RNA sequence: CCGCUGAAAGCAUCUAAGCGGGAAGCCCGCCCCAAGAUGAGGCCUCCCACGGCAGCCGGUAAGGACCCGGGAAGACC
RNA sequence: UCGAUGUCGGCUCGUCGCAUCCUGGGGCUGAAGAAGGUCCCAAGGGUUGGGCUGUUCGCCCAUUAAAGCGGCACGCGAGCU
C-alpha cells in the first residue's frame, strides 16, 4: 500500500487579528497554516495551505526594547549600502512589513515557500479588501 | 567629565549614581565628576 | 521615613475623582490630570487622599511615594498654584514684559523673546526680577530652566540668569 | 509650484545696469492644460500641459480622443507639472515675473559612449616616461583577491550625456509676453530647439 | 553632554513611571535612475463584441514593424 | 601555493576602519577674555604646492580650517611605469 496523495483541494481563507498579539509568536501559527501542517493531508511539495489574511498588523506587540534595538537591515548592493532600520520606524513607515518579514523567514527557502508567502496578505488597519473571499476568522 | 574604568568617590560630597545603564559620579566639585567608560 | 504612605491633605474646595490609570483634579485655578500606574490604588477619604501599594516589591515601593507626590503636587497647584522667581544679574541686563511674552536684554547681539506656553503666565515686577507662574510643576519648573539657559550664570561674575535663592559661587581670575 | 513647458531657442547676453548678464532664451508659452491630475481620481495633484501644435494627420485616434475630452486642440508634446493647479485653461510665462528664480530641466546634450577622462574627469596616465598605451585609460578598478570583485556604481567609460538634467535657482531676467519668451540668466541644458521645463524654484 | 518634575532611600538624585534641550553625523527634503516592485501598480483616451474546427488556422480593427529621407540621438541596436 | 601566489616606490582609481589632523557638538580646566591643554560623541565632506633622495619615512621652503594614522596579498605590473 502507498501513501495518500491529495488531488487539488480548494484552499481555505483565514482571518487573523494581530492587535495585542506578540510578533514572533504570531508568525509561527501563520507559516504553519501556509505550510498546511495543520491538515491531516499535509504534503511537502504543494501549496496545500490556507491563505492568511492578517489585519491590524500595525498593532503587533513586542517585548523589551525592541522598537529601539531591533534593527531591520538592507544592503543596497553598492558600498556603504548597509541600511540599518529600527523597529520603531518600520511601523511609522511601512508597518505591514514587520510581520511579513517575520513570517517570510519562517517559510522554507526555494520556490515553494516563496509562493507560500504570496498566499500571505498582511494589511495594516481593521479592514481588508478580501471580503469577496469570506475569510474564516481564527482565534489563536 | 572624567571617563575611566576606576570610578570612585573623591570626597565626602561625591555621590555614586547609576544612570541609563551607566555609572556616573556627581559632586559639587565639577572635577570629581566621573563616568565609567 | 516614607512618602507613599503620607496622606494628601486635599484642601477644600479642590476635587479629586479616581479613574484607572489616572486621577483628575479641579481647583480655583484650573484642572489637572495625573496619569498614574494601574498597579497602585488611590483612596479617597474626607478632605484627604492616599495611595496604597499592593506589595513591598521594590517596583511597588518606588512608584508609591512617586504617585503620592504627583497627586499632592497637583493639589497645591490647582489651589495655591506654583511659581518661581528668576534673578537677573548683569549691568546692562534687563527684562521687560512684551504684552504677554518676555524679551530678555542680556548682552547678546539681540533680544531673546520667549513665548509663554499654555498654562504659564509670565510677569515682571522688576526689570531685574521675573516670576514664572502656573498650575503645573514640571512645566513651571521647565520653562524657568529654559529661560535661565539663555544666559546662564557665569563662573567669574554675578552676571547672567539666576534662580531665586541660587548661590553665587564664583572663581578667581588671575 | 508653477511651471511651464518650453523649447530652447538659444542664448546671448544683455546689459542691465552697466553689467553684462549671460542669458538663455526659452520659448515657454503657450501651454494648454489638457488634463488635471487629482487625488481622488488619480491620487495626486498635477497638471498635464500641452506644447507645440501638431499636424492632425500625424495624430492618431487614442491621442486625438484624449485631446477631445479636454476640449484641447492637438499638440506635439505632453509633460506634467506636479503639485500645480492653474485656475485657468491655459498657462503662459506671465506666471513668471522678472527677478524671480526657477529650476530648469532639459535633456542634456548627448556625448555618446564617452571615455573616462571625459565622463568622470579622470587623469589617465602620463603622455611620456614610458606610458604604454594608457594615455587615456582609467587605472586600477579593484584590489586583489579580497574583495576579489569590482564595485557597483563603479566609474568606467560609457554613454554620457543625453540624460535628464535639472538646473536650479536660475534668474528670471525678463519675460517677453508678446512672443512667449522667458529670459533666464545662466546655462540651460540640451541643444537649441530642444525641450525644457521651467518649474518654480525649490531653493530659498 | 545639560536639565524639568521625581520615588525607591522623609534629604538627595536627569530615571526606576513620564516630559524637555542638544552634533557638519542617522531619517525625510534636494538632483538622477527606477513597476523584471514576477508584490510586474495607477490614470486618460482608442479598438471590439470576425469567420472555419483558457487550443489551432485564416482575414481585419486600434495600433505597430519592416522600407526610405534624416537628427547636437547614436559603435550595431 | 616552488608542473610559479611576480616582492620596493611611484602614477591612476578607489573604497573601508576610527585609536579623529580639519570642520561640528560637549564636560573639566591652573577656562578672565582670545588663544591653548586633556578626556568624551561623531567617519559627512575635506586633508595643498614644492626642494633633496629609488625610496616608503623623515628633514626643509611657502602655505593652510587642517596638511591624520591605518586595512584592502606592506590595495592596485592579463591597468602603466
Ligand atoms: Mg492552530
Ligand atoms: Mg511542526
Ligand atoms: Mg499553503
Ligand atoms: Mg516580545
Ligand atoms: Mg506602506
Ligand atoms: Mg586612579
Ligand atoms: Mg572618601
Ligand atoms: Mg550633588
Ligand atoms: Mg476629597
Ligand atoms: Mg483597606
Ligand atoms: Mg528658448
Ligand atoms: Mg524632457
Ligand atoms: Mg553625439
Ligand atoms: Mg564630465
Ligand atoms: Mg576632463
Ligand atoms: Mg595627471
Ligand atoms: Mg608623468
Ligand atoms: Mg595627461
Ligand atoms: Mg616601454
Ligand atoms: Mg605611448
Ligand atoms: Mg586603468
Ligand atoms: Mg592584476
Ligand atoms: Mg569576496
Ligand atoms: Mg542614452
Ligand atoms: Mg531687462
Ligand atoms: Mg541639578
Ligand atoms: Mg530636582
Ligand atoms: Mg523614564
Ligand atoms: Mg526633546
Ligand atoms: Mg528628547
Ligand atoms: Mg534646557
Ligand atoms: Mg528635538
Ligand atoms: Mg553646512
Ligand atoms: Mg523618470
Ligand atoms: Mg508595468
Ligand atoms: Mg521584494
Ligand atoms: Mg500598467
Ligand atoms: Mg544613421
Ligand atoms: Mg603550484
Ligand atoms: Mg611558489
Ligand atoms: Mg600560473
Ligand atoms: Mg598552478
Ligand atoms: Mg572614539
Ligand atoms: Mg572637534
Ligand atoms: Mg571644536
Ligand atoms: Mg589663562
Ligand atoms: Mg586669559
Ligand atoms: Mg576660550
Ligand atoms: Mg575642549
Ligand atoms: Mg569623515
Ligand atoms: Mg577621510
Ligand atoms: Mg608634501
Ligand atoms: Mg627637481
Ligand atoms: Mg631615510
Ligand atoms: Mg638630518
Ligand atoms: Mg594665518
Ligand atoms: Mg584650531
Ligand atoms: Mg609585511
Ligand atoms: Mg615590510
Ligand atoms: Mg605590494
Ligand atoms: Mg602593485
Ligand atoms: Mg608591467
Ligand atoms: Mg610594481
Ligand atoms: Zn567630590
Amino acid at each position: 500500500m502507498k501513501t495518500y496523495v491529495p488531488k487539488q483541494v480548494e484552499p481555505r481563507w483565514v482571518l487573523i487579528d494581530a492587535e495585542g498579539k506578540t510578533l514572533g509568536r504570531l508568525a509561527t501559527k501563520i507559516a504553519t497554516l501556509l505550510r498546511g501542517k495543520h491538515r491531516p493531508d499535509w504534503t511537502p511539495n504543494v501549496a496545500m495551505g490556507d491563505f492568511v489574511v492578517v489585519v491590524n498588523a500595525d498593532k503587533i506587540r513586542v517585548t523589551g526594547k525592541k522598537l529601539e534595538q531591533k534593527i531591520y537591515t538592507r544592503y543596497s548592493g553598492y558600498p556603504g549600502g548597509l541600511k540599518k532600520i529600527p523597529l520603531e520606524k518600520m511601523l511609522a513607515t511601512h508597518p505591514e512589513r514587520v510581520l511579513e518579514h517575520a513570517v517570510k523567514g519562517m517559510l522554507p527557502k526555494g520556490p515553494l515557500g516563496r509562493r507560500l508567502f504570496k498566499r500571505l496578505k498582511v494589511y495594516a488597519g481593521p479592514d481588508h479588501p478580501h471580503q469577496a473571499q469570506r475569510p474564516e476568522k481564527l482565534e489563536v | 567629565m572624567k571617563v575611566r574604568a576606576s570610578v570612585k568617590r573623591i570626597c565626602d560630597k561625591c555621590k555614586v549614581i547609576r544612570r541609563h545603564g551607566r555609572v556616573y559620579v556627581i559632586c559639587e566639585n565639577p572635577k570629581h565628576k566621573q563616568r565609567q567608560g | 521615613s516614607r512618602i507613599g504612605r503620607l496622606p494628601i491633605p486635599v484642601p477644600k474646595g479642590v476635587s479629586v475623582e479616581v479613574a484607572p490609570g489616572r486621577v483628575k483634579v479641579k481647583g480655583p485655578k484650573g484642572e489637572l490630570e495625573v496619569p498614574v500606574s494601574p498597579e497602585m490604588r488611590v483612596v479617597v477619604e474626607e478632605g484627604v487622599v492616599r495611595v496604597e501599594r499592593p506589595s513591598d516589591e521594590r517596583r511597588h515601593k518606588s512608584l508609591h511615594g512617586l504617585t503620592r507626590t504627583l497627586i499632592a503636587n497637583a493639589v497645591k497647584g490647582v489651589s495655591e498654584g506654583y511659581s518661581k522667581e528668576l534673578l537677573i544679574k548683569g549691568i546692562g541686563y534687563r527684562a521687560r514684559l512684551v504684552g504677554r511674552a518676555l524679551e530678555l536684554t542680556v548682552g547678546f547681539s539681540h533680544p531673546v523673546v520667549v513665548e509663554p506656553p499654555e498654562g504659564i503666565t509670565f510677569e515682571v515686577p522688576e526689570p531685574t526680577r521675573v516670576r514664572v507662574s502656573g498650575i503645573d510643576k514640571q512645566k513651571v519648573g521647565q520653562v524657568a530652566a529654559n529661560i535661565r539657559a539663555i544666559r546662564k550664570p557665569s563662573a567669574y561674575h554675578e552676571k547672567g540668569i539666576y534662580y531665586a535663592g541660587e548661590p553665587v559661587r564664583l572663581k578667581p581670575g588671575k | 509650484m508653477k511651471g511651464i513647458l518650453g523649447v530652447k531657442v538659444g542664448m546671448t547676453r544683455i546689459f542691465r545696469d552697466d553689467r553684462a548678464v549671460p542669458v538663455t532664451v526659452i520659448l515657454a508659452g503657450p501651454c494648454p492644460v489638457v488634463q488635471r491630475r487629482t487625488p481622488e481620481k488619480d491620487g495626486y495633484t498635477a497638471v498635464q500641459l500641452g506644447f507645440l501644435p501638431q499636424n492632425p494627420k500625424r495624430v492618431n485616434r487614442p491621442l486625438k480622443g484624449h485631446f477631445a475630452k479636454a476640449g484641447v486642440e492637438p499638440v506635439r508634446i505632453l509633460r506634467e507639472i506636479r503639485d500645480f493647479n492653474p485656475e485657468g485653461d491655459t498657462v503662459t510665462v506671465e506666471i513668471f515675473k522678472p527677478g524671480e528664480r526657477v529650476d530648469v530641466t532639459g535633456t542634456s546634450k548627448g556625448r555618446g559612449f564617452a571615455g573616462v577622462m571625459k565622463r568622470w574627469n579622470f587623469a589617465g596616465g602620463p603622455d611620456s616616461h614610458g606610458a604604454h598605451k594608457i594615455h587615456r585609460h582609467p587605472g586600477s578598478i579593484g584590489n586583489r583577491k579580497t574583495p576579489g570583485r569590482v564595485y557597483k556604481g563603479k566609474k568606467m567609460a560609457g554613454h554620457y550625456g543625453a540624460e535628464r538634467v535639472t538646473v536650479m535657482n536660475l534668474e528670471v531676467v525678463d519675460v517677453i509676453p508678446e512672443e512667449n519668451l522667458l529670459l533666464v540668466k545662466g546655462a540651460v541644458p540640451g541643444p537649441n530647439g530642444g525641450l525644457v521645463i521651467v518649474r518654480e524654484t525649490k531653493k530659498a
